[PDB]
Parts: C-alpha cells; structure tokens; sequence
RNA sequence: UAAAUCGAGAG
DNA sequence: CTACCGATAAGCAGATCTCTCGATTGCGTATGA
C-alpha cells in the first residue's frame, strides 16, 4: 500500500490523497470510499541523488579512466 | 547489332567471318581462340570484335510489323 | 543524414549514390537485398515462445531494462531474463534456419539487443511484417542460407569471407562480398583497385551511357531515345554481367586504348579518337 | 455480465493446502504430465530453474477465497523452458583456405612477327 | 578452366528463339520484386487483399432526413463493401458485345494511359438494416502496373512476350500514363511497430510540449496505413500523448488514454511502470508527479466509461461524429482509430501493455539508462514499397468518395427537394451529380 | 606501380609491426597498463564508456590515428624513393609526382605502398550502438585494421572492410565539395557592391 | 503422484499486496470446451465489483502446475490452476455516466 | 568580421603577454585563480532527503576532497562557505517559490559551537524557510541545510532545480571571462589567452601581464576601449 | 568514358597516318593521357587494360568481380603470365613508333583494350 | 513566342 | 507617492553563380440547355 511518498488503497488500488491535503484523522478512497486512518504511516522518507551527468567538472574527469 | 564489316583499329574485313566463326563454334568443338586463329585473325585488334560481337540484329528481327504474329 | 553509416552494410550499396545535391540521400539497394512484401504467418510463433520459457505478459510484473522484453510485430508477448533471452534468441534463430518447425518462417527477423551500460534499450524484438529489409547470409552451423535484417544485423558477427571466421566469435558469413554492392556497381571491373569517388562517378555515368534502350523500339513512341548502333560485350566483365543478362543490352565497345602522352591535345581529362576508327563506325549511334 | 455459449461450474475438489509448501511450475502445452536442472520428459529435453494471487474453494466447495495462514504466496516458481541441442561449429569444414584464381590451361604462343 | 565465358553459342541460340517456358534470367525479374509483390498483394492474397481490408476498415458514413424516430429519422448507412479491379478491356466505341483485351503495345502507341476500370459496390442501408440498395459503380479507369496480377502480361513466357510486341524480357513494374512511363518511387520511413527513444531539440523548440526527449512510434494498420503516436515529455514531471488526425495535431495526457483504453486502477499503472524497481527514486518521483497531476487536472473522471465519455465529448466535430452515435461510442471510435492502430481493435489490454512499456522506456531514456535511437541509421528503418502507397491512396479516395456522397445528400437536404431516402431516381440523381472519377 | 622483392619485404615487415598499434593506443587511452590482453573485461568496459561519450571517443581516435600515421610515414619513407622496380626518371609516376606535373607524393604512396588511415572529419570511422565499427568485427575491437586504418594499396587491391571505409571517406568528400561550392557568393557580392 | 483434470485451485492477478476481508467470495464460470478450457472468476463484495477474465492468446499454449511437497518425501500432488487477469471495480462508479450529446 | 560586425562573437578571447621573469610556475596558479569556477564544479553530488511528517527537505551536497580541489581550483573552504551562504540558498529559494507559484496557476551536527549556531541563526533570519545549517569548516567536505516547506504545496523534484541552480551559480568569476588557458608559446612569446573579452579585468594585475600588448579576438570591444585605429589594426589582424 | 569514371571529350580526330603505330601494325583508336592516373588512382583501368589484352589474344574472357585476387595473387602478375605466354610484354608495354617522325619512341608504350 | 511550378540535370 | 529612464523578452524582418532539357497548369457551382 506504501512504497515512498505514495499511499495505495488495499481494496481497489486508487491513489489516496496526500495526508497533508485532507481535513484530518482519516483519508477516504476516491473510488470505494474505504476508511484509512492517518496513522500507520508518518515518515514518507525518500532519498534521491543527482545523475553522474549533472555536474561536469574537470576534477570529475580526473576520477575516470 | 550486325557484325562490323571492317576492322575499327586496322581495317581488315571481318564482316564475312561471323557466320564462319559461329559454324566453327557449333559444328566443331573449337574454342574461341583456336577458331579465331583458324579464321585468320592474328592481331587482337581484329580478334576482339568477332570474339565479342553480340548480334542484336536477330533479337531486333523478332518484331516484324509487316507480317502476322 | 547523408553520411554512410556502417549499419547499411549489405542493404544500401556504399558505392552507388549520385554525386551532387542528392549525394547520400538517393542511395540504392544492394543487388541481393529483398523487401518482404507479404506478411509471414506469425500466428504460431508466440505458442513456441511460451514453450521456450517465457513468462506471459498477462501476469508478469516486469518492466524496464532489467528484464528482456519479448515483442512480436509491436506487441508484448512475455518477459524473460537477459542471458535466458539470449539463449532463446539463439535457439529461435537455429530453429528458423533449419527446416523443421512449420511455425517460424525463414524471413522472420529476430533482433536481440543484449544488456549494456547506457547502450540501446534491451529486449528481444521479433518482426514478420511487410516492408522489412532482408539480406541472405550463410548460417555457419548447418551451412544453410539464413536471412537477416538491419535491426538484427548490427548486433551480430558476420565474417565477410570464410577465411576470416574466428572461433567462438563469428556466427554467420556472407555468401560473397560482391553481394553488398548494387548492380552497375558490381559491373565495374576490378573495383577494389580504384578510388571511391571514381567508383561513384562510374556508377553515376553508367546510367548516362548511350546504349541500346530496348529491342522493341519500333513499337514505342518515347519522345527522346538514344541508341548505340554497334555495341559489344566486354572482354573483361564480372560474373554478374551475364547473370542478369546485360548482354541483351550492350552499352559500349572494346577499344584499343593507349596510355600515352603523344598528341598534346589530351592533358587534363580529354582524349583523342582515331579518325580512321571513328568513320569506320566506332561509336556511331542515332 | 455473462456471454452466450458459456456454462458455469458445478463442483470442485478439496485442495489440502495444509497437507506442504505450495509450488508453481510453468509446464509447456506439448509436455503431458506422465511419470514426472536438465530432466528429460517425453522425447524432448528442457531446462527448469506476490506476482499472482492465490484462490481456493471455500467450505461449501462452491465459492472462492484467498488461501493464507493464521495472504500466502508460492514458495518456488519454476518455468519449464524447452531447449534444443545446439550444434558446435566445424571450423575445419567452414574455414576453407583461399584458392588462387583459376589459370586458363593450354595457353599456347600466339604473337608472331610480321610476315612470319 | 576459363574464369568466365562469353556464352556466344547460348546467347546466339536465345536470339534465334526466345525461351518458351520461363525467363532465362531469374535474377533480372527479382530486382523488380518489390513493386510487383506490393501490387499483387494489394489485390490478391489473404482476406481479399489490402484493398479489401482498407474498405472494411473505412467504415460507414451517416446522414439524416426529414422524417420525425427520435432523431431526424431515415438513418442512412452508406459504405463500400468490396473493391474489385479488372484487367483493362477496350469498348471499341459502342460496339461492345465481347470485350477485347488491350495491351501495353497499343497503350504506348496511343500515347494514352494503360488503365483498367475499377468496380466499387456500395451498401446503401437506410434505418440501419431496413433497406439495402446495392449498386456497383465504375469510377473511372484505375491505372495498373505491368507484369502484375491485373496486367495482361502477368505470366506470359518470353516467347509470347515477344509475340505481343512488348519486349524480349520485359520486367516493368512501372505505370503507363498519357503515353509516358511512370514509376512510384520507393521511400524509406521509420520502422513499423517499434517504440524507439528519440532525442530532438525541435520538440521543445517551437513545440507546445517542453522537452527534447520522447518516444516516437509509427504503427501501421493491417491495411498498410500509418499513424504516429509521439509520447512527449514535460519537464515538470508529466508526459503528454500526441497524434495527428487531420493536418492539425492533438495533445492529451497519457493517463486519460491509459485509463479510457482499458479498465484499470491507478495501482496497476505503478506495478506495470515500476517492475520490482521500487527503490528507483527517480521513477517513483516521476510517476507520483504524473499520477497526481492527472488526478488534479481531471478529478471528475473516476471511471473508464467517464474518461471515454470525456474523450468522445472532446472529439466530436474533428472525427465527423454524427448525432446518432453516443459520446462513449465516439470515444471508443477515436481511441481504436488513433492509439496503437497496429494492435488492431479489440486489443485493449495489449495496447495498455504497449503504452505502459512505452512510458517506462521514456522514463529510462530521460534517466540516462538508454541511448537515443538514430532515425537515420538503417538499424531503425524500413522501406515503403510504392504499391502500399497505391493502396493508401485508394483507401483515402474511397473515403473521399463517401464524403462526397454524404455532402451531396446534405446539400440536397439544405435546399428544398423531395429528400426521400427510398427513391432510386433520387439515388441516380445524387450519385450522378458528384464527380466520381477515382481513376482520373 | 610495382615494387622490388626487397621493397615488398620491407613494406610487409613494417606492416607486421602495426598489428598491436591499435591495442597499444587503446591501452594508453584507457589509462591501463600495457601488456593487457585485448579481451580484458576492464578494457572492454572502458572502451564501452569511451564509445558512449563523445569526447573520449575523439581523444582515443586521435591517439590511434597518430600512431597509425607514424607507422604509415615509416612505410612511405622506407619504400617510395628506393623500393620501386623502376626508378626515376624511368618511373613515370614518380616523375609526375616529383615534377608537380600532376598528382603528388601522397597519391603515389597511396597507389604503390599504403592507403593510410581513413579520416572522415578529423576522426576515425563511426561505430554501431554495440561497439562494432562493422558487422565483420568483434564488439569493442582493439585493432588498427578495424578502425579505418587500411593496409591495402590501389595496385594490389583492398579487402571489403577497407573498401567500405574508403567509400565512406569518398562520400564525405563528395558532400564537402557541394558545400564548398555553395559557400561564397553573398560575401563576394556584398564586398564588391560596397567597394565598387 | 496424481493429476486432477477437475479444477481444484485458482490463481488470479490483481496487483501486489492484494488483500480482502474473509467475507469476500468468488464464483466460477466454465466453458463447455474440450481442450484448453477457460476459467472465469466472479467475486462478491459489499462495495466492490470483482470480475475476472482469461486471454485465449496465451493461456492455451502454456500450463501451470500447483502442488505441495513434503520436505523429506518426494510425494507431490499436481493440480490445474487457471491463471486469471482479474480486476476490481466499484459498484457505484461502474454505472456512473452522463448526458450523451451536450448542447 | 565583415558582414555582420557582430559584437557578440562566438568565441571572444584576448592575448595576454607575460613578463620574461614569470616562469611556468607562479603563472599556472595565476591562470587557475583567474579562471572561472562554478558551484557545480566542486559538488560531488547531492543527497536530497524528503519527509512529510511540514514537507521537509534535507539537502546534503558531498564535496570534493580538500587537498585536491583547493589545489586544482585555488578555492578555499572559507570562500566556498561564503559563496554558498550568499548565493546558493537564495537562488534555490527563488527557484522553489517560482515553481510553487507556477504550480498554483554527516556527523558532528550535534556538537556545533557558538559561532556555528550564530551563523545558522543569521542564515535562517536572512532566508525564508531554511531551518538547519552546518558547514564542515574543518575539512570542507559537506554542508547540510533543511528546507522546511508548507504542507499545502504539492510534491516537487528538488533534483532538477538543485541541478540547474548548481550549474548556474558562480563561485569566483570576473565578468566576461570563462577560462585562461596557457598555450604553448608560438616563437618565444610567453602568452596567456582567455575565453572572453574584458580588458579592465587584467589591468589591475600588472605583475603577471604586460598590459601593453593585450590584443583581443573582438573588434567592437577594441573599438570602444581603444579608439578607431586599434580597431582597424585588429580588423586587419583578424582578417589576415 | 571507361568503366572507371574517366570522362573525356574528343579533342581532335587524329588521322591514322599521324596516329602512332605499333610493331604489329596496330594503331590504337583511343588515347588517354597518362597524367590522369596519378591523381585519380584508377589502377583498375591499368589492370583492365592488360586483362583485356590477354583476353583478346587468347580468345577468352576474364572475370573482374571485386575481391577475387589478394596480396599474393596480384592481378598484374596473373595477367602478365598470360601475356608472356601469348608472347607480348609481361608488363603490358608494347614497342611503338611515332606516326610523324617514324622513329621508335623512347620507351615502350602501355597499350591494351578496355571497355 | 507566353508565363509560372516540379523532375533530370551540366559546369 | 509618482513620472522618467533604461534592461530584458518576445515578436518582426530579412539573408543563408551561369545554362539546358523534359514535364505540368483547380475545385465548386449554379443555373440556362
Ligand atoms: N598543374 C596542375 N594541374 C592540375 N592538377 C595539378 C597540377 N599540379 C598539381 N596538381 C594536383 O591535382 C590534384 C587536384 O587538383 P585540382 O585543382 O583540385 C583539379 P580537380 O578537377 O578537382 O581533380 P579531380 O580529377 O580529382 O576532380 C592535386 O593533388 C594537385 O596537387
Ligand atoms: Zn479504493
Ligand atoms: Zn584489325
């Protein structure tokens, strides 16, 4: 149901809205209207790193070949 | 088309030799070089035409507008 | 876009292209290249594919370059591992080249692109549709004739002559190197002893030769026709001169040439025609 | 929605999933299950080495559910891959050495001096 | 052992008499195999040929009369069922009786084209199954190529070929028009049914979509007609489907088509795009952006029927949607007529999987895990045979013919006339009024 | 056009030293130590990255071109002046090359000794997506021959791969001729209009 | 040790992490076919319409085997599992539509 | 040169003669110091950590090793801290607020001393919504700064914008100068050539450059800063 | 033009008497200036000249498909063997006399037949 | 005898 | 506080040697027969 910043409905599979974009205390699925408490998920941590072709520098060329 | 009469380079008459060359090739097992030697063509200037003539006149003659198909 | 990419080895004749504005654009097909104008029956190929160890696309949960995607004429069939996909590609090629399974036709082009590092997108693409480009090459096992296309070729090892075959490297071999050239490019004598611009000029000039257009010229009304009265077959000619019956349309004549700076009137490119040869009928035409 | 020419189910068989690990094997249609890695069955040879959910008949044997334990996924998934005996290359037969251009035999002297 | 032989005796024998069974040179007629094969495949072969497949896929056009069904009534369903091309005959004036055969010899001598009359049968159906009035029209003389299935020199041996004043070994795949020989020149285009990554600055440069990435495909219908489906990229984290129906191009979000084309949830999209690569932060973030953007832009499109309804409503005049067909039907029509035509209708799940693979390939390309595919290298190219171009033009011309019929009926309705849809006199008047020279 | 037996022996002996020129140039470019066998996986990966990027490919092509150009200069210097069967002034080709009547020394050397290394636009031959410069060559090949460097001469013919490379270079020249014919008129016209 | 031609187990494919209440139940729909029979699953739930389908293009050319295996005994019990491409729909939104032709 | 008289030529550069007492050393370091260095050229990578426990954003940019990067580019860790604090955070803030408005339409982080806390508080006051800050002044290896953002705004990349800002930021660049490559002397001409035209930049550095022979590839700049006749001389030189 | 892209305009119709004649009495019908070859490098024409001469002498035809010869089967040597057996010069040259002075030229002229 | 567009082109 | 002055960004405007052959030339329409 959860992989990253995504929360997936366990019944139908529609994308539930962000917990910061709902009134609170629960989130309602937009298709089957099942109840999901705001608990059970609080740290939607992601880690992203820029590609190696993002900062072309002369020093980086000294770290290759 | 039809066999040239005279030789382009020198001038020897090779127009009378096409039929003889064809007969020497057909009725006898004579190679092209031996047949040309027998015909009397010593220089390659005379040899090349009778050796490499194509005789398109016969292919041209199959389309006669004056006779029934 | 006009530069001669190596991917056209055997399909587009490197020699044949007109000098000028269309140079590199209006190229020509190789003489042994055939375009599949009819759709081969690809109906039973998936049935063989699942039997070979391919998980179906209906229930797969697979995507990306991490797994080999097996396509058929632009439809997803299944998902298989990478080394596995290579094995299936090789087995399919073997089965196609041999005459045992009614399913796979010879014309079926199977292009397997292995995984790499930032290379082309991996997969296993099968094609059987029309408009494809096909060239016959000899499959090294079974010594039987195979058919390959541009997509499948650029990832394959094809020796140009049987003497160059290397162990565990080459899988195919061209029938003859002369089949990677078009007509009017295979008719140039001793083409390997010329400069390439001169080969291109000769190709562009063979189409402009004044020769016999046909033999039915009494049953036509073409506005302008050029006819060479006395044409002769070349003493020196490629094996393909009479394989295509070119002697039915002779183009020139055998002339006794002399490489000699004697007259003084022929220096840059001009030449001197013997007068006596000329008016004896050398080169006459209407 | 039910189409025409389509029947229904009447009864099923009790699956003792308890008795134990549930396996999956992807056999080909050509292979028939009779007297069951490079194992050989019939006359060919093959290489064999929650994507999908699991269902089972209920107590009444007229309904389905999701098999689980107090869901559940198959422990081992095998995909039976047909393989062919791929031949080796006979280099001594394919890599023939080059041959010289065939010289024309019986080449006799033809050039003669003028008048000779 | 001579390296090569002049074959003087054999060549002279051939000039003495042409072969009586087959052409002497197998490879001379294999050079013109493309054109001859394409032309004989556009008429003969499976399923009645590419022409029959095209006239089957063309469909029907609908117009209405002044009879107050709930609609305007008198539901006309005009369509062409079969197309048949016959070898060229000659009327010889008005003598008629037997139809003599015409030959390229006198075609060239006449300084006129070498055309055979083309037969088209319409299905003029009223009220959708009440009154069918078949009537086969000849719309002129369609020019046919030599040595093809519909040419009198189709299988003649060289002996009869020279007997018919044509040529010794004629292999012509050209056309004769106005006494001048013409040939449909070959053409090379994108490889069919293959989504290849494309990097091109001209997208962003004067393109509504803002990026130089994308995934372009050129899918071809079974009747050999193509429709590009460019999968653009937007820098903010979404992608946009693109296609052209008329000389103008249309843009739609990918999720709308992805949902309307086959029923699916938003979870299946994630599962398909991200196959076990749940740790791939770049893909997860881009997919989040795309899904949330679609949900924000179209929050009332909660069902497959609803997205289909929106598509049908959006595309009404462009696709000539008559009032009879509903919005959902129009949406299904445009979907099956635009996206992934090469997968055919009733292939919704396959089209879904193909578009999902396309999206994953696009994300991989913009992530740098793949390299752009050269559109100029032969590795990603194929050749149009010319005869397939003939089939394309014939399908388009039949579509235009049906358009002219419907337009004549509409103008007749606009003016004050009898406007009766069961009248054969009116049938002849409306059919004869339009210019129907498809051969011309 | 011919050569003495000793001259041909010299040419073949020098060309036999060009076998490892490509591998040595590749080893130097990839910063790998020499003696590395041509099928080292690390060398293959580095050649892959060099092919993938566009600047390291140019650097490697320049280095290999310099090495093979040194080899061909060696062959030319050893063979052209004192290796021919017929010597100047009997050698008519050498006479027209020296006297500037037509052709030049590079033309004569192409005819008689070596056709050199092919260069389309300041670089070696284009490579396929898989790392093959031609279907006949192993992926990520380490060989001067499979890089556009041709050992044939116009007197004794060229192998088909070398023929392909030569055709490619000729095509480049043919395009550049049209461009150079097209690229001067506006400048000429504006200058003369201003300064008339 | 035994092969069951009669159906005794089914496997579906909705998506990863699929879960339903124990009260959720499915039905079967079997064709009157001789070979390569297709199985269709129909589920029952309070607020979701469960339906199933099988594609005849793939299920006919491959067969799936489901069976247990004792850890120390080589006895296995083969079974026929039709694989299904199964989706889940909402009852309320399934019938949702709109006006046909706008003004 | 002739037809368009472009004042924005594709590759403007100038020739800088060098005094005969300046060797390869004490000139290579001048070249490195005068060359432009961008922010992207010292950042190894960035590790963007996003949390929605209010949308936090932890940005950790790994830096090149000090001993090598400070020697290669002649840039100090104090200089890097100054330039990042004054430019990078501000530019990232502007990009983020622009994107949001458009959308509407390692260790030792607990032992920071008093100076570090004061710098952090000051940078928080200067900037809009930066919550944390630290810089490894000991070795110049890393720098973290949280970017607490409002929960109403939707999700953002925080990778593409950081990439663009790092690429477009400037560490130490005198205007209209890109690099100063020292080519091999032609014939006893110890000359340095730049990658852009700005005469007034090297007029200050009399020690290393003999300003009496500054000839440039530009013509409009030469005309504007040296009169008509120098422009005529440079026109003749650049057409010859 | 030949079959190697060698254009040429007939500059003059040289009378046969002024035309240089050979030892056998063969006066060539076409003169190509030797200075063309060093820049064009059409050695294929040079090979074709002696190959055609051998073919015309022996009444045979020699194939000229590319990639039949190689480094150790040079076509020059191969056709020179046939020319020597026929009795002409192994290198394809041929003694020639000027048609105006009547005296033998300084060196034997390269003469052959080409298409 | 016109005038425009397209193709083949030559230097 | 508000009028005047420049500093970008988008649009507007215009550029990227002679000659010979061949081929070709629109649909829409609407009323007098
Ligand atoms: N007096 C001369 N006349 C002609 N060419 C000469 C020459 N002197 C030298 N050459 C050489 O001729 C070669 C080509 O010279 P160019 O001026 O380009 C005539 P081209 O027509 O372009 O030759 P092409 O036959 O290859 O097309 C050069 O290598 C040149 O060195
Ligand atoms: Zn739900
Ligand atoms: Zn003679």
């Amino acid at each position: 149901s959860v992989v990253g910043s995504l929360i997936f409905c366990l019944d139908c599979g529609d994308l539930l809205e962000n917990p910061n974009a709902v009134l609170g205390s629960n989130v309602e699925c937009s298709q089957c209207k099942a109840i999901y408490p705001k608990s059970q998920f609080s740290n939607l941590k992601v880690v992203t790193t820029t590609a190696d072709d993002a900062f072309p520098s002369s020093l980086r060329a000294k770290k290759s070949v | 088309m039809i066999v040239p009469v005279r030789c382009f380079s020198c001038g020897k008459v090779v127009g009378d030799k096409w039929e003889s060359y064809l007969n020497l090739l057909q009725e006898d097992e004579l190679d092209e070089g031996t047949a040309l030697s027998r015909l009397g063509l010593k220089r390659y200037c005379c040899r090349r035409m009778i050796l490499t003539h194509v005789d398109l006149i016969e292919k041209f003659l199959r389309y006669n507008p004056l006779e029934k198909r | 876009v006009r530069k001669l990419l190596p991917e056209s080895w055997g399909f587009l004749c490197p020699v044949h292209t007109p000098d000028g504005s269309p140079c590199g654009l209006l190229n020509h097909f190789a003489h042994k290249c055939r375009i599949s104008t009819q759709q081969s029956d690809v109906s039973r190929i998936p049935s063989i594919l699942y039997s070979l160890g391919v998980a179906p696309a209906s229930h797969t949960f697979a995507a990306g370059p991490s797994l080999c995607c097996v396509q058929i004429d632009g439809k997803i069939i299944g998902w298989v591992s990478h080394e596995q996909g290579k094995i299936i590609a090789d087995t399919l090629r073997y089965w196609k080249v041999e005459g045992k399974t009614p399913g796979l036709p010879i014309d079926l082009e199977i292009g397997y692109v292995p995984p790499s590092t930032r290379g082309q997108y991996p997969g296993l693409y099968l094609f059987g549709g029309h408009s494809r480009m096909l060239r016959p090459v000899r499959y090294l096992p079974l010594d039987k004739e195979d058919i390959v296309g541009p997509f499948e070729q650029v990832y394959m090892n094809i020796a140009v002559t049987p003497q160059e075959i290397q162990n565990n490297v080459h899988t195919h071999v061209e029938f003859t190197p002369t089949n990677i050239l078009s007509i009017l490019a295979n008719l140039t004598p001793f083409s390997d002893f010329n400069q390439s611009p001169r080969n291109m000029y000769q190709c562009q000039m063979g189409k402009q030769t004044m020769g016999t257009p046909g033999v039915a010229l009494c049953h036509r009304s073409d506005n302008k026709l050029y006819r060479l009265q006395t044409g002769q077959t070349p003493i020196v000619k490629a094996n393909l001169y009479d394989d295509y019956g070119m002697d039915n349309f002779p183009n020139g004549f055998n002339a006794v040439v002399a490489v000699i700076s004697y007259t003084g009137y022929d220096m840059d490119d001009a030449m001197i025609i013997n007068k006596s040869a000329d008016e004896r009928g050398f080169g006459y035409g209407t | 929605s039910i189409p025409d020419g389509f029947k229904k189910c009447k009864h099923l068989k009790n699956f003792p999933l308890n008795g134990q690990q549930v396996w999956l094997i992807k056999f080909p249609s050509n292979v028939d299950i009779s007297k069951l890695t490079t194992m050989t069955i019939d006359k060919h040879d093959y290489k064999i080495m929650s994507n999908m959910t699991l269902l089972v008949p209920s107590e009444s044997k007229e309904s389905l559910k999701i098999a689980s334990t107090a869901p559940l996924q198959f422990d081992k998934v095998f995909s039976v891959s047909e393989t062919a005996k791929i031949p080796a290359i006979d280099y001594s037969k394919v890599r023939v050495p080059r041959k010289d251009v065939p010289k024309v035999e019986g080449l006799k002297l033809e050039h003669f001096a003028t008048g000779y | 052992a001579r390296t090569a032989d002049f074959r003087t005796l054999e060549r002279e024998s051939r000039f003495i008499n042409p072969p009586k069974d087959k052409s002497a040179f197998p490879l001379l007629q294999e050079a013109v195999q493309p054109h001859i094969g394409s032309f004989n495949a556009l008429t003969e072969g499976p399923d009645g040929g590419l022409l029959n497949l095209g006239v089957k896929d063309i469909g029907e056009k609908v117009i209405f009369d002044g009879k107050p069904s709930g609609y305007l009534g008198n539901k006309l369903s005009v369509s062409v069922e079969q197309v048949s091309i016959a070898k060229p005959m000659s009327n010889d004036g008005v003598s008629s009786a037997v139809e003599r055969k015409v030959y390229p010899s006198e075609s060239r001598q006449r300084l006129t084209s070498y055309r055979g009359k083309l037969l088209l049968k319409l299905k003029w159906s009223v009220n959708n199954g009440e009154e069918n009035l078949f009537e086969v029209r000849d719309c002129g003389g369609l020019p046919v190529m030599l040595q093809s299935n519909r040419c009198h020199l189709n299988k003649m041996s060289p002996y009869e070929l020279v007997q018919h004043k044509e040529e010794s070994d004629e292999i012509g795949g050209y056309f004769i028009v106005n006494g001048i020989e013409k040939l449909i020149r070959m053409l090379i285009v994108q490889r069919r049914n293959h989504p290849m990554a494309i990097i091109r600055p001209s997208f962003a440069n004067r393109g509504a979509s803002y990026s130089h990435y994308g995934i372009q495909i050129r899918s071809v219908r079974p009747d050999q007609t193509s429709q590009t489906n460019v999968l653009h990229y937007l820098n903010d984290g979404q992608v946009t489907f693109r296609f052209s129906w008329r000389k103008n191009e249309y843009l739609v979000p990918v999720v709308m088509i992805l949902k309307a084309l086959c029923h699916t949830s938003d979870r299946e999209i994630f599962d398909g795009i991200i196959g076990n690569d749940v740790k791939d932060s770049f893909l997860t973030d881009r997919l989040e952006l795309l899904l949330r953007g679609f949900k924000k832009r179209y929050p009332h499109l909660q069902n497959r029927t609803q997205v289909l309804q929106y598509l049908g409503d959006k595309f009404r005049v462009v696709f000539q949607a008559s009032p009879d067909q509903s919005d959902l039907e129009v949406g299904q029509e445009v979907l099956d007529r635009i996206v992934l035509v090469h997968l055919g209708k009733d292939g919704s799940q396959d089209k879904f999987r193909m578009l999902l693979f396309m999206i994953r390939k696009l994300y991989s390309l913009v992530a740098g895990e793949c390299s752009p595919d050269n559109p100029d290298a032969t590795q990603h190219q194929e050749v149009l045979l010319g005869g397939f171009l003939y089939g394309m033009i014939l399908k388009e011309k039949i579509d235009e013919y049906l358009q002219n019929i419907i337009a004549q009926v509409r103008m007749d309705i606009n003016r004050g006339m009898a406007i009766n849809f069961k009248d054969k006199r009116y049938m002849s008047r409306v059919l004869m009024r339009v210019n129907e020279n498809i051969g011309s | 056009l011919r050569l003495t037996a000793e001259g041909n022996k010299w040419r073949t002996d020098i060309l036999k030293t060009s076998v490892d020129t490509g591998r040595e140039a590749a080893a130097e470019v990839t910063n790998l130590d020499k003696d590395t066998p041509a099928d080292d996986p690390e060398l293959l990966k580095r050649l892959q990255e060099i092919l993938r990027d566009n600047n390291k490919s140019g650097i490697l092509d320049a280095v290999t071109s310099s090495k093979v150009n040194a080899i061909t200069s060696q062959v030319v210097s050893k063979c052209v002046p004192d290796g021919t069967m017929k010597k100047f002034p009997c050698n008519s080709m050498q006479a027209m090359a020296l006297s500037g009547a037509k052709g030049s020394n590079v033309n004569v050397s192409q005819i008689m000794c070596l056709l050199g290394q092919q260069a389309l636009e300041g670089r070696r031959v284009p490579v396929m997506v898989s790392g093959k410069t031609l279907p006949s060559f192993k992926p990520y090949e380490t060989d001067a021959m499979a890089g556009g460097y041709v050992k044939g001469r116009f007197y004794s013919g060229i192998k088909p791969q070398e023929y392909y490379f030569h055709c490619m270079a000729g095509r480049e020249g043919l395009i550049d001729t049209a461009v150079k014919t097209s690229r001067s008129g506006y400048l000429q016209r504006c200058l003369t209009k201003q300064l008339e | 040790e035994s092969v069951q031609d009669q159906p005794s187990v089914a496997v579906g494919s909705f998506f990863k992490g699929f879960r339903a209440p124990s009260d959720t139940t499915f039905d079967l729909y079997k064709k009157k076919k001789s070979e390569k029979d297709e199985f269709v699953l129909h589920g029952e739930n309070e607020r979701l319409e469960y339906e199933g389908y099988t594609d005849s293009s793939s299920q006919a050319s491959n067969q799936y085997v489901v069976g247990l295996f004792n850890p120390e005994k080589k006895s296995i019990q083969l079974y026929k599992a039709p694989v299904l491409v199964s989706k889940v729909v909402s009852k309320s939104s399934k019938n949702l539509r709109g006006p046909k032709i706008k003004s | 040169i002739v037809m368009t008289a472009s004042a924005a030529i594709k590759t403007p550069q100038m020739t800088l003669p060098i005094w005969n007492d300046v060797s390869d050393e004490q000139a290579d370091t001048f070249c490195k110091s005068i060359s432009k260095v961008l922010l992207s050229e010292v950042i190894d990578k960035v590790i963007v950590t996003e949390t929605t426990g209010a949308r936090s954003y932890v940005i950790h940019m790994r830096f090149f090793d000090n001993n090598e990067y400070s020697e290669e580019y002649d840039v100090s860790k104090e200089e890097l801290q100054n330039v990042i604090s004054n430019q990078f955070i501000h530019l990232l803030e502007a990009a983020i607020v622009k994107e949001i408005k458009k959308q509407k339409r390692v260790e030792a982080n607990n032992n920071m001393n008093k100076v570090q806390r004061d710098r952090q508080s000051a940078i928080i006051s200067h900037h809009r919504f930066i919550t944390k800050y630290n810089f490894d002044d000991e070795s110049g290896k890393w720098c973290e700064f949280k970017l607490e953002l409002a929960a109403d705004t939707e999700k953002l990349l925080m990778v593409n914008i950081v990439e663009e800002i790092c690429r477009k930021s400037i560490i130490r660049q005198i205007p209209h100068i890109d690099r100063c490559v020292h080519p091999e002397p032609e014939n006893g001409k110890r000359v340095l050539v730049t990658e852009g035209v700005n005469f007034q930049a090297m007029w200050d550095q009399e020690a290393f450059i003999d300003v009496d022979g500054i000839t440039s590839n530009d013509v409009a700049a030469v005309l504007k800063t040296y009169g008509v006749e120098a422009a005529r001389n440079t026109i003749v030189n650049e057409i010859n | 033009s030949s079959r190697h892209g060698q254009k040429g305009v007939c500059s003059r119709k040289w009378p046969t008497i002024d035309m240089p004649f050979s030892e056998t009495g063969i006066q060539p019908d076409i003169i190509i200036n030797p200075h063309a070859f060093p820049s064009r490098m059409t050695i294929g024409m040079f090979v074709e000249s002696l190959a055609g001469k051998a073919g015309a002498l022996h009444g045979i035809a020699q194939d000229s498909t590319p990639w039949i010869f190689n480094e150790d089967d040079t076509p020059a040597d191969y056709f020179g063997e046939q020319l020597a057996k026929a009795g002409y010069n192994y290198h394809g040259n041929e003694p020639m006399y000027s048609g105006a002075t009547g005296e033998e030229l300084r060196a034997d002229i390269y003469v052959g037949v080409v298409y």
